[PDB]
């Protein structure tokens, strides 16, 4: 079981998924082609800013 | 749900288009088959019908 937690801005989130390219899809976080399994996002804005 | 097809993504989960046919082979009166033409009915001799 793989896990793995890190803070982004929300501009980029919907970007965090396999074939993305860009801002954070390049410099950031990339994903394989082939991935599976899921994904997991939530607001903190309230306890993070 | 929906799918999200989208033309940037890899062989397997682009969407494809297929068609099934059905046969049954039973005892009834036929209509359709494939192109052949008839003979002469024979009768009382020893032939391939």
């Amino acid at each position: 079981v793989y896990a793995d937690s890190f803070v982004i801005r929300g501009n980029e989130v919907s970007q965090i998924a396999p074939g993305q390219t860009g801002n954070i899809a390049d410099y950031n976080y990339k994903l394989p082609d082939d991935f599976t399994g899921c994904v997991i996002a939530w607001n903190s804005n309230k306890l993070d800013s | 749900r929906s799918y999200g097809f989208r033309p940037t993504y890899g062989v397997g989960h682009q969407p494809y288009r297929v068609v099934v046919l059905s046969f049954e082979l039973l005892h009834a009166p036929a209509t359709v088959c494939g192109p052949k033409k008839s003979t002469n009915l024979v009768k009382n001799k020893c032939v391939n019908f």
